[PDB]
């Protein structure tokens, strides 16, 4: 059939809620392999479009895969109010990696939509 | 036990 343009890592700006953002991130004890384990239904994370099955690739625009599990979490915690979490479905990542285009922000920063917040 | 943010 026809497949759409699968190359759209979603940038989720997570707001500092009560004492964090409201998700549980699980990481494999190496470097690359940080995935969301569980999301709090009462978090700013879930409304940002962050799902309990996504992988975190970049924080605010810079890649955090080659960090440590601690450092990855620290990246998000280092944000006072808002932090831009770039997340993608691990299933979709398989397709995306094969494209390897500048989807990092070049694609993400498409046309502007003035109106809603 | 995962990591809470």
């Amino acid at each position: 059939g026809i497949d759409p343009f699968t190359m759209l890592p979603r940038l989720c700006c997570l707001e500092k809620g009560p004492n964090g953002y409201g998700f549980h991130l699980h990481g494999e004890k190496g470097k690359l392999g940080q995935y969301i384990r569980l999301v709090e239904p009462g978090s700013p994370a879930e409304k940002a479009g962050l799902l309990a099955g996504d992988r975190l690739v970049e924080v605010n625009g810079e890649n955090v895969e080659k960090e440590t599990h601690q450092q990855v979490v620290s990246r998000i915690r280092a944000a006072l109010n808002a932090v831009r979490l770039l997340v993608v479905d691990p299933e979709t990542d398989e397709q995306l990696q094969k494209l390897g285009v500048q989807v990092r922000e070049e694609l993400l920063r498409a046309q502007e939509a003035p109106g809603q917040a | 036990q995962d990591t809470r943010l």
